[PDB]
């Protein structure tokens, strides 16, 4: 009689969370990030000109 | 031609991620500021987008029937969000509490500790290092969770037959989780990324206990 | 029989650092946790410092941040306690208190046998 | 992705302070031989933007000038941005005259 | 920082009297105190933890009680080596503190 | 010889499908919804007007 | 009247039927 050894389950997941989420082609999140910030980046929103 | 203006105020609720450098609102639109940015307590320091003169802080701000407290007010170029400012640190955590295991039995073998809690079947394996808080970004709320939690347990539990051995030890297992252990006598920086699934933990609680019993027997 | 002999204490001039030492004779190191409390004069008991049974557990008093270090060598079994810009307020009575042995390997912040006592006294 | 932001915003100019009414807000693609030539060569770009909007070829001058070569500039870094680049910063807007749709 | 206070700062009781001493914190610390007492020109010795605990050889007439953040400390039927100054200690949270004292000198 | 005691298995997941589902900064069918409802709440999509 | 929400992640229910299973064979033997 010999005595079952220990064994340690180690975590496995073939699709974690974040590649699941970035499976989907377009993600609202980042796509109004990217489009909201547009106009921040390509043009000044603080500049006033008057005349 | 024909114009039209109709001021709006709308309740909605805003959502921010760490590092909590912006946060959305209900309505769709981005906010580019931290939702702690502010001028006391340090708040200065938070990571900002616009400029400082479309941003304001008010002390001492009282609703209105439609306490004062502080408020953080901001214009956007569409809108002017308006949130009461909170302090980053007690208001905000980057860590859950998942489960309140009223016995968790704690156990070393093979240069490694097996917490095993019964109660819910989940067995986790850390290192005999305890865990410490600073590394935690943004963690001062899991001790406040954690002491609360371990407090009523007692009081309801174990206030009879054990007592406690000192302040809550913290050690991290495998699979990202952060297990605020207290160890019970009888009468007788960097952000910790956790695991999608805890089966592998359940798979190794089934096999620890059938294992033992088996080989006992 | 424990006996917490502790040594290093005197007179010292405010401005520098200063040294002491405790050496336990039945209290085993490794095995249980070291406390430092001080007692000034005029004034009740005062935590200062805490070392785990083998070192990689260190608590100081928020007094002492920064100014003040804690060290054992489970060899000999000497304890040390070391503190850098010592000022007028640090005159106390400094004993190596024991933590209390409950389980085998947890600091209970509780201590079971104290120390006699040792002069440590900043003046100018 | 080499576009232009076509953009045309007409402006009541009233009898005291100026008034919008209504931007036009569009993007523009840019021909083969601009991309080609300017873009990538000269790293410079057009003033003006051939495009076929609506079923129906157009162009729009930047300011309204004569045709010209802007020397193409990184935009400003904002909070997890990548490399972007644009000609102009500021908008253009009709200068102010009295009581005229601009 | 949690606050001690072990009150009354002093008492008087004769041999056979009973004697209550109470401490209290600025907020609840769990039954995370621990009672200390030093006889006249002796090192103190740990006397009560988890506020209902005692440990070997000390005399079954002492006993801790109270929870939350109130701890009293009774000693019934006081000997003429239980008339020394105590003081409550606390082991909840950080740093640690103690309390102020009190005196129990024979009239 | 001692038998083995039952056990039993509480459900038991680290995240919920709503949590993951919220974990997203912002939500699409929320976001278009809060955005329609826009129009219909805040002015009045019946009353004509003809002068 | 109500509606019930499933937890999904089945995984409780096959750790269940195999430590029964187990248990039961191992008991019996």
């Amino acid at each position: 009689i010999t005595m079952l050894e220990d064994h340690e389950f180690v975590p496995l997941e073939v699709y974690t969370r974040h590649e699941i989420k970035d499976s989907g082609l377009l993600d609202y999140t980042e796509v109004q990030r990217r489009n909201q910030l547009h106009d921040l980046r390509f043009a000044d929103i603080d500049t006033v000109i008057h005349a | 031609y024909g114009t039209t203006v109709n001021c709006i105020v709308e309740e909605v609720d805003a959502r921010s991620v760490y590092p909590y450098d912006e946060f959305v609102l209900a309505t769709g639109d981005f906010v580019y500021m931290s939702p702690f940015y502010g001028y006391r307590e340090g708040s200065h320091t938070e990571h900002t987008t616009y400029a400082a003169d479309r941003f304001k802080q008010v002390d001492g701000f009282y609703a209105r029937d439609l306490a004062p407290t502080t408020r953080n007010l901001l214009t956007t170029p569409k809108f002017t969000v308006a949130w009461d400012w909170v302090p980053k640190r007690p208001s905000v955590c980057t860590m859950t509490k998942w489960q309140e295991v009223d016995e968790m039995l704690r156990s070393e073998y093979g240069g490694s500790f097996r917490f095993s809690s019964d109660a819910i079947s989940t067995t986790f394996t850390t290192n005999l290092t305890e865990y410490p808080l600073s590394r935690v970004d943004l963690g001062d709320c899991i001790g406040k969770d954690a002491r609360d939690a371990m407090d009523r347990i007692f009081a309801r539990r174990y206030n009879a037959t054990h007592i406690k051995v000192g302040q809550p030890q913290y050690y991290q297992a495998n699979g990202g989780f952060l297990i605020a252990y207290q160890p019970l006598l009888s009468n007788t920086v960097e952000r910790i990324k956790t695991t999608s699934s805890i089966e592998f933990a359940r798979l190794q609680f089934t096999y620890n206990h059938i294992q033992r019993h088996v080989n006992d027997m | 029989e424990v006996q917490l002999v502790e040594t290093g204490g005197g007179v010292v001039r405010p401005g520098r650092s200063l040294r002491l030492s405790c050496t336990t004779s039945g209290f085993s190191f490794s095995g249980s946790a070291m406390h430092w409390v001080r007692q000034a004069p005029g004034k009740g008991l005062e935590w200062v410092a805490v070392i785990s049974h083998d070192g990689n557990i260190i608590q100081y008093h928020d007094s002492v941040k920064g100014r003040f270090t804690i060290s054992r060598d489970n060899s000999k079994n000497v304890l040390l306690l070391q503190m850098n810009s010592l000022r007028v307020d640090d005159t106390a009575m400094y004993y190596c208190a024991r933590d209390v042995w409950l389980l085998p390997a947890t600091i209970s912040y509780a201590f079971d046998f104290w120390g006699q006592g040792t002069m440590v006294t900043v003046s100018s | 992705m080499y576009y232009k932001d076509v953009t045309v915003s007409q402006v009541w100019f009233g009898h005291r302070y100026s008034q919008f009414m209504g931007i036009f807000e569009d993007r523009a693609p840019v021909p083969f031989e601009e991309v080609i030539d300017k873009i990538n060569a000269k790293g410079v770009c057009r003033s003006t933007a051939k495009y076929v909007r609506n079923n129906l070829e157009t162009t729009a001058f930047h300011r309204d000038d004569h045709e010209t070569d802007m020397e193409l500039k990184p935009a400003n870094a904002a909070t997890r941005t990548s490399r972007g680049w644009h000609t102009t910063d500021l908008k253009y807007n009709p200068s102010r005259v009295e009581a005229f749709h601009r | 920082v949690i606050w001690m206070t072990q009150s009354p700062p002093s008492l008087s009781a004769s041999i056979g009297d009973t004697v209550t001493i109470t401490c209290r914190a600025s907020q609840g610390i769990s039954n995370s105190i621990a009672w200390y007492q030093r006889r006249p020109g002796k090192a103190p010795e740990l006397l009560v933890y988890a506020a209902y605990r005692l440990q070997s050889g000390v005399p079954s007439r002492l006993s801790g009680s109270g929870s939350g953040a109130e701890y009293t400390l009774t000693i019934k039927n006081m000997q003429p080596e239980d008339f020394a100054t105590y003081y409550c200690q606390q082991y909840y949270d950080n740093p640690l503190t103690f309390g102020g004292g009190t005196k129990v000198e024979i009239k």
